[PDB]
């Protein structure tokens, strides 16, 4: 059955700023269709039949292509804009969607704002104990996250989760949360949580003792 | 002549009202002309399956009395003709088309009596044979009775209620108004020469005709096939390759029934006695297959809806198809009273669903429905053995009620009449005139 | 408005069966194909099978024999999707589409909401919900951030919202992580100094997978 | 004869491949053609319309913005035909007719641009005129060019390639394949003598040109109307009465197009600044009618719908039609290209709704829905007027598909061809056709 | 093609109640649908029509609002409402699927009836008492069967017997109305090998109280 | 509005002769329906447009008329018809029903089988006790019941009611119920109904006692 790979797998691009996605075939197909998909909604029908595109799809959206090779294109990108394209053909049975194309914004740097929790009292008369370290709002994705205890690199019982990029301030989010048992929490003093950047050389430090 | 044409311009369209009043009456008795040779046709049939159940255990004298009650309305139908009327035998568009070049007479103190219950012979014992040769036919002469029954002169006159009856005759057999009025204008009509049959007033014979039949037949239509699917832009090219099939058939198909004329000849030589033999051991046979094989005998349109649905196998479509084909040029080729235009729509659906079949397993990607093809191949074989497109299109336009496929329908008709001409093949209502009178002299 | 609402989707087990359906609503739901399509978690579209409008001819993707069953119910206008033995593999969030076409090149008209399958041996298990105040020594800045661990539920999901949700600027839940058949995740807060503790903050969460409607409060510590 | 008709029967029906070949290639043409005509009248429409929302305050200053741009747009197709090609005022189907009937001259260099954009200019500027006038007639001068440019010889393949011209034009104008092949057999054929239009040449062309329009416009169709009720027989005498109407009102309105054409023409005398100004009051207005009240104005479907469905009263069906009876004659009596065969449908489906609602009361015993008189209506003036109801029958069929209701249909049609000689009227493309050979030797 | 229409039952003295007409079996749009009423003992009396797209409404000589008929095509569903209520409306109600032959218009296929009861009663559950031979088994080739259904209201109740299956051998005697209240019995003859060797249950029925009672005719010792 | 009026109310006839009813209107109408009735039954289309049968009517029936003269004649007269029946008109608005014709039948001789019930056991629980006596399957339908208790004759609280005329074997039926209160009932032992009837001189008696 016939392949579609969609080429920039992620992508980011300013506003009034034009974008370029491809969908690729591995052996020749007619008529493309595309789907916009936000995260929490239906995949919108977006383009069809290669170029035609769909009531409200705003005009700065076109697409163009031939045989084995179709491309989806915004003049002007918006905000709005930022979203999942899935190409998908019927030329041939049975039809197939591509990978994905992931349409983030680019936006100016920014760096975390860390918030550093000592475990709960409740968490720790249930027996656990749980430090949460909150990197906030912050531009591009990538980041480390290191724990000490005690000063000290700790590197079990931590897990990390960043966010999608944001609505409002199209940044990011990454919570680090260290899990001991409560017995082995209470054997160290300080607890320290380390944020490398690419905004700066020094990372924010931020910790608690429980004295 | 720029003059002339000034003249004849400004006296354009102008039928004279006793043409468009005796219009309507003619209109009007092909109407309940028609509505009872239908009625008839249907009561035979019924009488006769009645008599299967007087017998319905011991099968073997079932299949006597299956056979015996078609032979004997047969022979009664053949006799009937050589009798009193022989050009009343086979279709009879022939006779009204040469009655229009004026070339053969309209006998209507003759033929509407052998007509009409010679064809309920043929058509009642379940041969394969239509109802619209028989009221066409019907129908003209009963344009010609008015004529010499009011004594109107012209050509105008004649040509004109010639043309309404025989059109009102095909509206009444297919409840198809524009499909008659379209008969004459596209078929009927003189092809090598102007006319003044006022259309006006065909259209005028017709509205009666029809008003008769809606009188007697309405809440029940000929064809319920119900609203199929689409036909999607990327499909057309499949519909004129189903076209291509039935032009080079279309051709091929006339050549059978004119050989089997022959061939059906070198059995009676003439012989009115052995004639109206062959004609029972004919329709006796059809009477058998109506019980044994039913979708084999009959006019066919009851196996229409059924092919269109696709309940048949793809087995059973191809018997269908050989068995009909068969059955039809026995029936047609013989001279037994009726049409072939009826058996011609089976025929034609039965094609155009095994296509489909086949369209729907190549195709996916399509999302076919087999009975969009079966659709476009019912006035396909009317396109490339008659050579009327634009009446079967219309017709089964009226009858289906269809429209979206109305490209499909066209695209397989030019289809089908372009490969037909340019394989080398004749109208079949034409070339039937032409051996008709081509006897009417070489016997001197 | 034209609305393909589908349901059906929840926790089985690894084995089992179950029975998601599409009710339409906008639109002659005949006369359309319609069609099944899932979207595993981190993965592309993937197309099930189709089903035309007279049942007369159902179309489903290379997988396996009675792994799948579309019908239809054109009298109640709704769509069905049965799926058997079940896998992991069958843990995704299913999608009910419309078919049409342009040229004849078919395309998926109109999607609906989607519901979620998930594929596991673990059971239903109420979350755990701790306040996240920030400690003694709080370097109070001009905003301060808040938040509350929803440790340990399953399945998936969970709602958090604060102040019923009035706080809705500045918030992010972070995405669950699953570990040894559990999930966790922490929401955030961030709110004017001004604020906290003068007025209650508070934290909403609800789990009903288990019947879960828990409001924690957050106060500050020592 | 039976000699001669016996050679002629077995050789029937054989058109010569070449003229095949050729009729494909005239139907591509004319539905690109007809295509790009219509997307140029819609787009040029929207510019009155956006143009409308930068000056959408000062409501004298609107008022002006629309007289002004149908004014300009309006006298660009008045002067590009006086100048140019003046055959190609008016609808240009009387043109066509005496071209078959070798009376009048196809200028293909000449009238295809004057046509074209002479149209996008009255029919973008929003006149009471419709696309049919303008596509037959291109379509024809599209077919008599490839003729020329493949030096194809004989009296056939000029009449021919004439035709299969102005079917595929009408096609293409309707999306009516039927009602293409039936104008030439019913009406645009010449009339009073045999002639070797090969059929099964327009039928190629009709199939190719609405191919074209289908590659442009599909999903979409130009009057959704539902699928309204049945006409139970005891119904039927109501659809004679609405005929014996149009049957008399037919040729009255005949009598006034022919009229009015005259009375136009004392205006500027034939001169054409008095002229192209005179025709940029009549587009200007039609401009202005367009946004104050615009079922009076355009070329009319717009309203069918909402006037099929009973959306109107009867006070708005009597305006709207005597609003239009006028509008419909100023735009064409002053010879601005564009045909009137749509600005009728408007017509009849106006008077045929308000013949359903006066049913409706006197009748509830009858069970009846005015919208299916107004589809009785829709081709009945094409009947009573220009005197071609089989091909306005299947038109307004092809384009409403509710064909239960072909027997009242074919009722009033009739009812007005009928009445309407009966009352002494004309064909009026052969009361033009004729009035324009009578100056052409005087 | 059925036409199941409910709703009715009890309403006060100048009251409104909304009776309602399913419609399955037939394209519901494209069909005038209509209200016919029949008086207890008496005959029938058209109430209105209402045509495909609730454009056209139709009723008899009445005053301001006494009818007022809906239909909602996205249910099949036809609606009626009766207003100011009085006894002239306590009657059965039928709905009619209307269609035409020559055009001259007739009720084509009738529903099966919802019975209003314009009354100022209350609306009580009946009582079923199995009615057995006294234990003088004077056994002849049939045994007799009742149950005596008493003390309901409004009308109708519906008796049948092993839910159909003992379709032959039934009499429902009508309902006898005193103090404001109805009592009725119900007669079933079986084999004297059906009984009491297989079971024989009595199934009542009164929707005005969507209450249903299966008893069973147990013989007495 | 067209006021329509059927002859007889009420016909009784013997299977194998031909009943025909009439069906008059103070207007002229046209093209009149019949429907059709039985007991405990929707109304039925049974012919329509003055003359036409609906489906599956019996060829038996034949209508016919015009002007303000309409009649429904059956043609040997079956058991199984014997109904209701009704015309209406809808030639004039309002459409009118007309009034009825009860068609009744006329059989052979036919003897009650009388069934007689005690007070049930849940009946005594709530202090009622209804006696019940089946008459079943008599013709015709006259009939006289009569309550004895102990010898004596009673009068005060017996209540009766007929079925109709059954659509295939033309009889009737009737019940007869006789309410005490739970002491009255127990006052007393041997109850008895007598059913007397034209197919018996000695009335048909059937009798229980308490004991
Ligand atoms: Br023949
Ligand atoms: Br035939
Ligand atoms: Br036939
Ligand atoms: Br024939
Ligand atoms: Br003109
Ligand atoms: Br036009
Ligand atoms: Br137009
Ligand atoms: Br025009």
């Amino acid at each position: 059955d016939i392949v579609l790979t969609q080429s920039p797998a992620i992508m980011s691009a300013a506003p009034g700023d034009k974008v370029t996605m491809t969908c690729s075939a591995s052996s020749s197909v007619s008529y493309i269709h595309w789907y916009q998909q936000k995260s929490g909604t239906s995949p919108k029908r977006w383009i069809y039949d290669t170029s035609k595109l769909t009531s409200g799809v705003p005009v700065r959206f076109s697409g163009s292509g031939s045989g084995t090779s179709y491309s989806l294109t915004i003049n002007t990108m918006e905000a709005e804009d930022a979203a999942t394209y899935y190409c998908q053909q019927w030329s041939s049975h049975p039809q197939t969607f591509g990978g994905g194309t992931k349409l983030e914004i680019l936006r100016a740097d920014a760096a975390p704002t860390v918030s550093i929790f000592p475990p709960s009292s409740e968490q720790l008369t249930s027996g656990g104990a749980s430090v949460v370290c909150f990197l906030n709002n912050f531009y591009p994705k990538d980041i480390n996250v290191k724990w000490k205890i005690d000063g000290s690199e700790r590197q079990n019982g931590v897990l990390n989760s960043w966010t999608d990029q944001d609505s409002k301030d199209s940044t990011y989010s990454m919570s680090s949360t260290l899990t001991l048992t409560k017995d082995e929490y209470e054997r160290h003093n300080s607890y320290t949580c380390e944020a490398t950047h690419k905004t700066s050389t020094s990372p924010i430090v931020k910790s608690f003792n429980r004295a | 002549r720029r003059r002339q044409l000034i003249r004849q311009l400004l006296e354009r369209d102008k039928t004279p009202l006793a043409i468009l009043f005796m219009a309507a009456v003619v209109g009007t008795l092909v109407g309940l002309a028609a509505v009872a040779f239908d009625k008839g046709v249907a009561w035979l049939q019924n009488q006769r399956m009645g008599a299967l159940v007087h017998t319905a255990d011991n099968y073997p004298l079932l299949l006597t009395v299956a056979f015996l009650c078609s032979a004997v309305l047969a022979m009664f139908g053949y006799f009937l003709v050589r009798k009193y009327a022989p050009e009343a035998g086979g279709s009879g568009i022939p006779e009204i088309e040469g009655a229009l070049e004026d070339q053969r007479p309209v006998r209507w103190w003759r033929v509407l009596p052998v007509k009409f219950f010679g064809g309920l012979g043929t058509l009642g014992g379940g041969m394969v044979l239509g109802r619209n040769g028989p009221t066409v036919q019907i129908g003209g002469n009963i344009g010609r009775m008015v004529l010499d029954i009011f004594r109107l002169k012209g050509d105008e006159a004649r040509h004109t209620l010639l043309a309404t009856g025989a059109a009102a005759g095909l509206a009444a057999a297919f409840n198809a108004p524009l499909a008659g009025i379209l008969f004459i204008i596209e078929e009927m009509r003189p092809q090598f020469r102007y006319t003044l049959i006022s259309i006006k007033a065909v259209f005028i014979g017709v509205i009666m005709s029809t008003i008769m039949y809606r009188i007697f037949n309405h809440e029940v239509a000929l064809i319920d096939v119900g609203k199929l699917s689409d036909a999607p832009l990327n499909t057309l090219w499949l519909y004129l390759i189903l076209g291509i099939i039935f032009g080079i058939f279309g051709p091929i198909f006339n050549k059978w029934v004119l050989g089997m004329q022959d061939l059906l000849h070198r059995v009676h030589g003439g012989n009115i006695t052995k004639w109206v033999l062959m004609g029972g051991a004919i329709g006796g046979l059809c009477g058998l297959l109506g019980f044994v094989a039913p979708a084999t005998s009959g006019g066919g349109f009851n196996l229409i809806p059924i092919a269109t649905a696709g309940n048949f196998s793809m087995g059973m479509l191809v018997f269908i198809f050989v068995a009909r084909v068969i059955t039809t040029l026995l029936c047609f080729s013989s001279g037994a009273p009726g049409g072939i235009f009826a058996p011609m729509l089976a025929l034609g659906t039965v094609l155009g669903t095994a296509f489909g079949m086949v369209a729907v397993e190549l195709f996916p990607q399509y999302h076919l429905e087999a009975g969009t093809f079966a659709i476009a191949g019912m006035g396909a074989l009317l396109a490339a053995s008659i050579r009327a497109p634009l009446t079967g299109i219309i017709l089964v336009l009226e009858m289906t009620d269809n429209y979206q496929l109305i490209l499909p329908m066209i695209i397989t008709g030019l289809g089908a009449t372009l490969l037909a001409q340019f394989t080398g093949g004749k109208p079949l209502y034409s070339a039937i005139l032409a051996r008709t009178l081509a006897k009417q002299e070489a016997e001197q | 408005e034209v609305r393909l609402l589908e349901s059906g989707g929840g926790l089985v087990q690894p084995g089992g069966s179950l029975k998601l359906s599409c009710a339409a609503s906008g639109f002659d739901y005949s006369r359309y194909w319609m069609s099944w399509v899932r979207q595993a978690p981190g993965k592309g579209l993937k197309w099930i099978g189709e089903i035309n409008p007279v049942s007369s001819t159902i179309n489903y993707t290379p997988s396996l024999k009675d792994k799948f069953i579309i019908s239809r119910d054109n009298a109640k206008d709704t769509l069905y999707l049965q799926i058997s033995k079940v896998r992991s593999e069958d843990t995704a969030l299913y999608y009910c589409a419309r078919l049409y076409y342009g040229y004849g090149y078919w395309y998926f008209d109109v999607w609906g909401a989607g519901t979620t399958v998930t594929v596991s041996s673990a059971k239903t298990t109420p979350p755990s919900v701790y306040p996240l105040a920030p400690g003694s020594a709080a370097a109070a800045a001009s905003m301060v951030t808040l938040g509350c661990l929803v440790k340990g539920y399953f399945p998936e999901p969970v709602t958090v919202t604060w102040n019923s949700g009035s706080l809705a600027a500045g918030v992010h839940t972070f995405p669950a992580v699953l570990q040894a058949a559990l999930y966790t995740l922490s929401s955030s807060v961030t709110v004017p100094s001004s604020s906290w503790p003068s007025e209650t903050v508070t934290c909403n969460v609800a789990h009903p997978a288990s019947s879960t409607k828990v409001d924690k409060k957050i106060v500050p510590r020592a």
